[PDB]
Parts: structure tokens; sequence; C-alpha cells
DNA sequence: TTTTTTT
């Protein structure tokens, strides 16, 4: 019962792909790659446990 | 000019006042319509589309100055920013299911953030409805006007 | 006998004016009969409202009525009717907080506002209001400290006038004549002498009525200048009392 | 024989009297040279005249009884005698029964408007073989102040055989409206409900009264229907022939006495005829009298500009009796007391078929203010709604007849008390009221009034009571409506530096002691030193109006 | 389409 929670749900990963999709949609390129998936994945590490302060 | 009127609109119209024959002499007034002007032009109706989007793509740090651009009137929340700006981009879609191409995200904390961005995002991107200002048959039975719905 | 004939009435330069009847508090231990009085208050004012609760067979209290015409219209109450009057509430402990309100300001302010479907007026009401309560528990509740009575707040009894305590102490003698006097009532009319009393004193309920007719209309009392000083000091000598039972306690 | 020489009577008494004449010549020459000012670079006043009764008792005392006894006779004449001289220019009380047939002053409340709706008077017709136009007349009992024949159906094919083509444009209309008035309730008898009438307006009159004024009015009861003789108690009445009714040297002395720098001290006492101290809160309502600026926005939103107080305190510190002196000095203000369901946040249309709206307390006290008794025995179904009316100045109302959307950016005072005793520094600073949290970001500034006990206090309390039952007022409200008009203020360099330094203050040492703070508190920041440049009539905001804010800001919570 | 109840 700490900040962080328990179990990961395959509902994350579905939002993060969506997520990363998206973020290609901003190329307007269809050019999905590395840094693509790894801002999905800075939102997800930043929009939560942002409590630190 | 019949089927041209969406409801909820900004327009321009002229016309010749007249009255309807029908406690004995009482007069009930109408307009018909003779112009139609219409504020706020409807989109999807690319030349001049890609004349301002390619010198947006050349003009360099595009992917900061999009999410920075909306709603700019609030300081700090760069990260808010591009939470919103990915809720507006969505877009996404065999004997299965679907994907539903919709964000959900939520927000907590209080209190200078509490409406100005609330609003907001019905600005950018809407319909504005609170808690008791909407029933039961609100958000989701009437009689038939002049044309069981 | 200070309640039926009602202070003073002040139209100053200042937005408000005054208030001027008075208030009755009969809180205590049963069997009192206080509740023989209250009938008897109504009994003797021309205009008054007596209440015997908060739960009736038929009596309400700002009346919304909506329908024939599908007119909305304005019917009444309790304090409408006692406008300059005297009003009667029986068991004060027993009563709920669902109009309550209305009542927290009707003795206060004079100023009744609605501000529903209807209408959106600011009318008038000149009442008083006569209380006769009933601690928990009956003559304990002076045994154990002095409070402990209203289970909410006593602002509403500071927004009254006049706090009283009925106790009840055996006295033999006091004992025997409250018997006998009672007796007496019942059976063999010996209070009821009253004629040749009437003879010499207090000829009818009726001619007290009529003199408070008379009686509130015409005088226009004001106190006098050299009591003033009177009262300024003495109200000193309260808030000192109050002093000494509340900090070093 | 008799109408001519009642006409040429009076026209005879007009002309007797040129000081109305010169009146009509400037009417006619005003709407001339408004009609030459809209004629010539690009490329209203009506035909009644206020008569006074001045002149006509000095005239015919027969006459004079005639207007006031039996003015079917005598009204209609004189107006054509008028007629003639333009073209040749060119209490509900005791009301019924006795006080009848008669011009009568009314007075009281406008409230409950009707619809609007046009009648035809005057009908054009057009033949199509002869070529020629019509002529053709309908008249009401509303329009005729006699009783007439009446003439009612739409004309064609009445002699010949020749089409009857209606025209317009030349066919004349009038508008027709009616509303309710009853009397003043503080006039009323010993307890009762106030009893009412109905007064019918004309063509240039329409929609001049709004639900919720204070309405003298001028004239004529009518009687109309047949009184249940036609096939059980008839004889419904109205009013028609009707009027609506709502210096130098005083403006020199208004400019004349702002020259000073005290007088929002000397104001600040003034408002105290009768409450001994609390000296910043006279201030305060100095300040919300005073309304603040309105800045709308660049394509964003308007900011709303007055300020709300509601207070708390030990529970007899004029609490209620500071509420009837906002009350009576203010203008267009309406005083909620306990309740408020059903029609404070909301109009509830309830009402030929069809939806009309009662706008509602918060609507009815735009640019005004409100008065709110009890606010925490208000019930908890409107406390949502009032966040809404606080915060985004609009009212949405969605009812299954139409959602609409409109405005109210009324001022609101409320009062209320303690959770339990007085108890109010004891426990904690915080929720002695039990109210939302987001309701103390919403209110400017929360009084905590104390009942401490003294002596030199005491004394003062006693002689200024005791002396009570044993600069002015209405200059001052003079003095409001015109400091509303040409001073209105700006923002200066010197506004910014001190109230910086002032939120730097409420995050770092202010929330040591209570809470909240938000940026509308730098919002009432500005909003202080405005209103107090309104107060001093001052253009630009200078430094010493946040000095001011800041012994404020102290005053309400420190 | 709004006023007195009670689980
Ligand atoms: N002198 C008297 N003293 C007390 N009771 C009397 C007297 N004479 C007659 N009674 C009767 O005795 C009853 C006693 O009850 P109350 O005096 O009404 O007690 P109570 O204190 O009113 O209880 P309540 O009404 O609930 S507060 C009265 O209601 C009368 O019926
Ligand atoms: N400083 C003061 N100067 C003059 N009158 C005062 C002062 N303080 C209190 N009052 C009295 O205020 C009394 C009315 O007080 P209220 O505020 O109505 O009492 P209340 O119980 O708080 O009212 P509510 O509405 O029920 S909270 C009047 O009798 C005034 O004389």
């Amino acid at each position: 019962s700490k900040f962080s929670f328990g179990q990961a749900t395959p509902r994350t990963l579905l939002g993060i792909i969506r997520l990363s999709q998206a973020l290609a949609k901003l190329r307007l390129a269809d050019m999905v790659d590395i840094d693509d998936v790894e801002e999905a994945l800075r939102l997800v590490r930043v929009s939560k446990e942002s409590l630190y302060q | 000019l019949v089927r041209s009127l969406s409801p909820g609109d900004i327009v321009d119209v002229t016309g010749i006042f007249l009255p309807a024959p029908y406690a004995g002499l009482l007069t009930e007034t109408y307009l018909e319509a003779q112009f139609v002007r219409q504020h706020k032009k409807k989109f999807a109706s690319t030349s001049d589309v890609e004349e301002r989007v390619m010198e947006l793509i050349t003009s360099g740090d595009v992917y900061n100055r999009l999410a920075k651009s909306i709603a700019p009137e609030i300081y700090g929340n760069l990260d808010v920013k591009k939470a919103l700006l990915l809720l507006l981009v969505g877009g996404v879609d065999g004997d299965g299911m679907k994907i539903r191409g919709d964000i959900n995200v939520c927000l907590m904390g209080d209190p200078g953030v509490k409406s100005q961005l609330l609003k907001a995002i019905c600005k950018i991107s809407g319909v504005y409805t609170t808690g008791k200002g909407s029933s039961g048959v609100g958000l989701t039975v009437m009689k038939d006007p002049v044309t069981m719905i | 006998v200070c309640l039926l004939m009602g202070g003073s009435k002040k139209i100053l330069p200042d937005g408000m004016r005054l208030r001027g009847d008075i208030n009755v508090l009969l809180l205590g231990d049963p069997g009192t009969a206080k509740s023989q009085l209250l009938k008897f208050v109504e009994k003797v004012s021309p205009i008054a409202v007596y209440t015997s609760g908060k739960g009736s067979s038929a009596a309400g209290l700002a009346s919304v009525q909506r329908p024939m015409t599908r007119e909305f219209y304005l019917e009444g109450g309790a304090m409408v009717l006692a406008d300059g009057g005297v009003v009667c509430i029986d068991e004060f402990d027993k009563m709920r907080d669902e109009d309550r309100v209305a009542i927290h300001e009707a003795m206060e302010q004079q100023t009744i506002s609605i501000a529903k479907a209807g209408i959106t007026t600011v009318l008038n009401s000149r009442t008083s209001v006569l209380a006769a309560a009933n601690p928990i528990y009956g003559r304990y509740d002076d045994l154990k400290s002095p409070g402990d009575n209203i289970d909410f707040q006593t602002t509403i009894l500071s927004r009254f006038d006049m706090i009283f305590i009925v106790k009840d102490d055996h006295n033999e003698e006091r004992d025997i004549s409250i018997a006998n006097h009672v007796i007496n009532i019942h059976t063999g009319n010996a209070n009821a002498q009253n004629q040749q009393e009437e003879n010499g004193s207090e000829i009818s309920i009726e001619k007290m009525k009529r003199y408070i007719t008379y009686c509130r209309l015409k005088c226009a009392p004001r106190l006098s200048p050299q009591a003033a000083e009177k009262l300024s000091s003495n109200f000193v000598t309260i808030r000192k009392q109050l002093l000494i039972n509340e900090l070093e306690s | 024989a008799v109408f001519g020489d009642r006409v040429r009577r009076f026209q005879e008494f007009l002309d007797t009297f040129t000081s109305y004449r010169d009146s009509v010549r400037s009417i006619q020459v005003y709407n001339s040279n408004n009609a030459a000012n809209y004629n010539d670079d690009q490329d209203i006043l009506p035909h009644r005249i206020i008569i006074s009764l001045d002149d006509l008792r000095e005239f015919d005392r027969s006459f004079w009884s005639g207007i006031l006894v039996e003015p079917a006779y005598f009204i209609p004449p004189a107006e054509k005698a008028l007629t003639d001289l333009a073209d040749s220019m060119d209490s509900p009380r005791t009301l019924t029964a006795q006080h009848l047939n008669k011009l009568v002053s009314v007075e009281g409340i406008v409230t409950k408007t009707s619809l609007v709706r046009p009648k035809l008077i005057r009908s054009v017709h057009y033949a199509a073989k002869t070529g020629r136009f019509h002529y053709r007349d309908y008249t009401d009992a509303t329009t005729t102040l006699t009783t007439r024949i009446p003439t009612p159906i739409y004309p064609t094919e009445d002699t010949e055989g020749n089409k009857l083509t209606t025209e317009y444009g030349y066919s004349t209309f009038i508008d027709h409206q009616r509303i309710t008035v009853q009397e003043m309730p503080e006039m009323a008898p010993a307890g009762q409900l106030p009893r009412s009438i109905d007064v019918i307006l004309d063509d240039d009159l329409v929609d001049k009264t709004k639900p919720g004024d204070r309405v003298n009015v001028v004239g004529v009861f009518k009687s109309l229907g047949a009184g249940g003789m036609n096939q059980l108690i008839g004889f419904k009445t109205l009013i028609l022939g009707n009027t609506v009714y709502p210096t130098d040297f005083d403006i020199r002395n208004i400019n004349k006495l702002s020259k000073k720098k005290d007088i929002f001290d000397i104001l600040s006492q003034s408002l105290a005829p009768s409450i001994y101290g609390h000296d910043h809160i006279k201030k305060a309502i100095l300040l919300m009298l005073m309304g603040g600026v309105e800045k709308n926005l660049e394509n964003g939103s308007h900011l709303r500009g007055d300020i709300n107080i509601l207070m708390v305190g030990d529970p007899s510190t004029a609490k209620s009796q500071l509420l009837r002196f906002v009350l009576n000095t203010a203008s267009l203000a309406i005083a909620t007391t306990g309740r408020g369901s059903s029609g404070v946040g909301l109009t509830a249309a309830v009402t030929t078929g069809e939806r009309r709206l009662e706008a509602g307390a918060m609507v009815l006290a735009d640019r005004g203010v409100v008065c709110i008794d009890e606010f925490d025995k208000m019930t908890d179904v409107d406390r949502v709604a009032i966040h809404e009316v606080m915060e985004q100045q609009t009212v949405t109302i969605a009812k299954a007849g139409i959602h609409t959307t409109l405005n109210a950016r009324c001022s609101v005072i409320a009062a209320a008390n303690p959770v339990f005793g007085q108890y109010d520094v004891n426990r904690d600073p915080h929720q002695n009221i039990a109210l939302p949290d987001s309701l103390l970001s919403r209110f400017d500034l929360l009084f905590v009034v104390t009942d401490d006990i003294n002596e030199i206090r005491d004394r003062s309390i006693s002689e200024h009571v005791l002396r009570t039952h044993r600069v002015t007022i209405p200059f001052l409200r003079k003095y409001v409506q015109y400091a509303k008009e040409r001073v209105i203020p700006q923002l200066t360099q010197e506004a910014i530096n001190v109230i910086v330094k002032n939120y730097t203050d409420l995050r770092n040492d202010d929330n040591t002691k209570k809470s909240p703070i938000t940026a509308r508190t730098l919002e009432t920041l500005i909003r202080l030193a405005t209103a107090h440049a309104k107060v001093r009539l001052s253009k630009t905001v200078n430094k010493v109006d946040a000095k001011v804010a800041a012994n404020l800001l102290r005053f309400a919570l420190l």
C-alpha cells in the first residue's frame, strides 16, 4: 500500500501502444521507431509518482 | 435554401416580415428567409492546408511548438499540454474486436489549475455540462414539435 | 404580564427597525402544568397562535401552493397569522430541523424571504414566541453540570429573552397547601369566592383584553434619561458575573 | 356637436398656453434633424404629450372635474385637438367600487411580465381591375376607451367581384402587453398576503417593466367583458391610458468633496449609523459597492470584478444587522433568508401552450447585491449550483423544454454561524463551519468575529445602544452612480511591486497560520486597489491603495 | 412538471 500500485494490467500495455501510435501520428509519416515508444514510456513514468517534490 | 441551416451557428438572415392569420385579434409573426450568410465556415468542404502545414513542418522544433501552442494562457504544466495534444490526436481503429482511439485521462489536484484548463479543452477541441444542470434525460423524451422522438 | 403589552418600536434613520415583543421559556421538570399556563396565554391575547409540538393532525407553519388555471399562489401559515402577536411552541426539544430556520429568524429581524418557483418577495412577521421545553431525564439534568440541555447549541437561547428553570422542592406546608388548593379547585368550588373577588378585583378576562387593545396603540413609551445610567452600570455587573463563573472554571 | 365644442375649447386652451407648443416645436425640429442626419451622412420620438395638471386647474374647474371624473369624454377630443394642432402646424387595497371609472395613480412592484404580441388596426387592400386601394379598420375594447360596436372577418370580394388583394407595409400595427403590479409589501395591514390587480400598456411603452422593480403608475381604471350576462362572478378589471414612472450645484459639490484625502474613512464611519466598531468592515462594504473593474481578455473569457464576502462570528455582532444596511443603501438587491429551493439558481419555466421563463433570484440581481442569510442552514441541494453562479457568472438551465444559457454577474453577501456554540478559535481554524472546500477559495473575504469581553468596550457598547434608544445616506448613492461612469481606472506599474511581494508573503508565511492561498487572492489584490481608486475617483492605480489592501488582508484573516 | 414522506 505504498505510493506504487500492486499489479500491472495488460490494458496498461494496450494504452501505451495506442499512445505511441498517436505519437507516430504526430510525425505524420508512419515511422514507428524506438523514440516513438520511448516517449510513450516517458509520459507513463513521469505521469505517475510526480509527488517527489 | 431548405436543408441548409445547421442549429447552433452564427448566420446573417435576410427577409420580409409577415404575420400569420389566427382571443380574436392576436397576430403571430414569422420571417421568410431570403439570404443566408453563415459565419464560422465549416471545414472539410488541401492546397491552403499544406500552404501552412509544410511551413509548420519546416519551422523547426515543431513537436514542442505544437503542444506549447494548445492553450498557452497558463504558466507551466508542459507535460499537461503534452497530454492535451495526445488527447487531441486519438484516431485509431476481423472476427474479433476493433480498437478504440480514445483517451481518458483523469485529473486530480487543487485549485488553481480549476476550470481554467477545463473550459479551455472544449475551446481548443464541445458541450460543457455540470452535475445538477443535466437530469437523467439530459445527458442521454419529449413531445414532438411541428415537423414521440 | 410583561409579554401581553409589548415594548417600544424604533423607526430610526438606520436601515433597520428594532423589535418590541418578548419571549417566554418554560424548560423544566414534568407535571408542572406549564401546559395549562400556555393554553391560558393563548386565550388572553386577542391574536395568538398556540402550538403543541412539532407533530400535528392538522396545524402548519411561508406556504407554497402551486393549481386551478395553473397559477402559483401564496396561501399562508402560522407566523403569518400571528404577526404582531403571541406564538406558543410546546415541545421545544421534540422538534425537527426542517423549517426551523424560519423560526430561527422570525423572532429576530422580522424578515421572511421566499425565492421559490412561484414568488420572489420579502415579507413581514412581527411575532413573539413562547416556549415550554423538557430537558433529558427530567429533574436529573441539574444534578450533573448545569448545562447539558440543548444538544445543538446555546445560540437559540441567546436569541430568546427569558429563561426559567422550574425546580421541585418538598415543603410539607407548601405540599399540603398545593394539595388542598387543588382539591378545592376540583370540588366544592372553594377557590372558584371569586365572585366577591370580582366585586373586589379583576372583574373579567375580556376586560383585560379590551384594555390591552387600548394600551398598545395609545402610549408611546420610552425610557427616562436618569434611569439609563443605572442600566449601563448594571450590564457591567452581569457581564462580570459571567466572567466569574467562566474564567476561573 | 358636443365633440367639436370640446375639441375647439381645449384647442383654444392649448392655443392659450404656448408653453407646450414650443415643446412640440422641439419635437418636430428634433425628429426633422434626426432624419436629416440619417439621410445626409449615410449615403424615434412619439406623439403623446405630458400635460401638467397645473393650467387645467387655473382655467376651468368644470373641465378639470370632467377629466378626473369622466375621462371617457375629454381625453379623445383633447388628443383630437392636439392632432389637429399638429396638422395645423405642418392604493389597490381601497381601489374597488369607488375610486372607480376615473384616472387612478397606482404604486407598486413590477412583477411577472407577459409576452409581446403585435396587433393589427388599419388594413390596406388593393383591387386588381379598378387599380385602386381600399380601407378597413377594426377595434377592440383595449383601444377605443369608449363602448363602440366591435367590427371584427378579414375582407375579400366586397362590391363588384374585384379581387381585394390585401397589401402590407402600409397596413398599420401596434404592439400589446399586460403586466401585474401588487402593492408594496411593507404598506400591508397587520399580517397578510398582499393582493393585486393588472394594468395594460400600449405601443410605445411595451417592455419597460421587467419583473422585480419599483414603479409608480398613472393610468385609467378600465373594466371590460360581459359580466356573466353572456350565457358565476364577472366584470374582470384592468388599467389603460398609461405612463411610466420609476444637479449642477450638486455635482459640483461632488467634485468639490472628492478633492479630499480621507473621505474613505469619513464615508467608512458614515455607514455605521448604529453599529460600534468594525471600521474595516465598513471599508470592505465600500469596496464592494465600488464594484471593481471588468477586463475581458483578448479572445478568452471575462474576468469577474465584483467582490463577495460571507460572514462567521459570535452570534451577537450585527451579523444579520449589517445586512439591511447594505439592503437599503445599494440599488437593485434581493434578500434571501433560510431556504432558496427551486428558483434561486434557476427559472423553472412553469407557465396558450408554451414555455416561458421567470427570472430567478440569482439572475434578477444582475449588476446588484445578493443578500444571503443562514448559509449553512441552506439545504444541500442548491449548494452545487452556487459554485457555478459564483465562478462562471452564467446560468445554464436545461429542463425538458429548452436548454438555454444567460448572464448574471451579481455581488453576493452571506452570513453563517459556527458549527456548534462559540468555539470559533478554540478547536482549529479549519472547518469551524463545515462548508465545502471549494467555497473557501470561491469567497473573497472571510470574517471571524469574536465576542471579546472587556470594559472600555463594554461601556462604549452601553452608551451607544442606550443613547440609540433616544455626510448622509442620500448623498452617498448619488456619489456612487456618479463615480460609476467616469472614475473607471487603469492599472499602473506601482500596482505590481507591492502585490508581488504580498503574494510572496501569502505563500511563504500565510500558510503557516491559515489557508488557502489562490491566484484569485491576487485577483482580489488587483480589485481592491481598483475599488479604492473608484472611491477616490482616481484614474490611475496608486501604491497607497495596495498599502490599504495589505491591512485589509490582515484584518480579514490575521 | 412541482410538494409530504422513510427506508
Ligand atoms: N397546580 C397544578 N400544578 C400542576 N399540575 C396541575 C395543577 N393543577 C392542575 N394540574 C394538572 O396536572 C397536569 C400536570 O402536567 P403539566 O403540569 O402539564 O406537566 P408538564 O410539565 O406540562 O408536562 P409537559 O406538558 O409535557 S412540559 C396538568 O397538565 C393539569 O392537567
Ligand atoms: N454593535 C452593535 N450595535 C448596535 N446594535 C447591535 C450591535 N451588536 C448587536 N446589535 C443588535 O443586533 C441585534 C440583532 O442581532 P442579530 O444579528 O439579528 O442576532 P442573530 O441571532 O445573530 O440574528 P440571526 O439572523 O438569527 S444569526 C439587535 O437588537 C441590535 O441591537
